[PDB]
């Protein structure tokens, strides 16, 4: 439209269980903090997810 | 010195003279404009700035 540049600028939301997805908001099961808050992001192990 | 004294003879005498000034004026002309593109009003982020 008008009166807005010439630039457009659009938000992507990544999912939750991805790699990209990297924050501090993560508390584990046991209630301890975690330096990962994407649980097992795009992990494919079974020991890992599990 | 200079009264119009007239005697009993009367004559070529007192004469006067008149006369006239001319005042004069005249008209100039003036003006001054701006430029502008359509992109500086199409994309600007005011849409009343004309």
């Amino acid at each position: 439209p008008k009166h807005y540049g010439k630039t457009i600028k659009v938000y992507e939301y990544v999912p939750l269980l991805d790699d990209r997805n990297i924050n501090d908001q993560g508390i584990d099961a046991s209630g301890a903090t975690i330096v990962n808050g994407n649980l097992y992001g795009s992990s494919k192990d079974i020991g890992n997810i599990t | 010195s200079k009264l119009p004294l007239l005697t009993e003879n009367g004559g070529r005498v007192n004469r006067v003279g008149f006369t006239r000034i001319a005042r004069e004026g005249s008209i100039h002309k003036f003006g001054f404009f701006y430029e502008f593109t359509q992109e500086s009003i199409d994309f600007d982020s005011d849409d009343g700035l004309m």
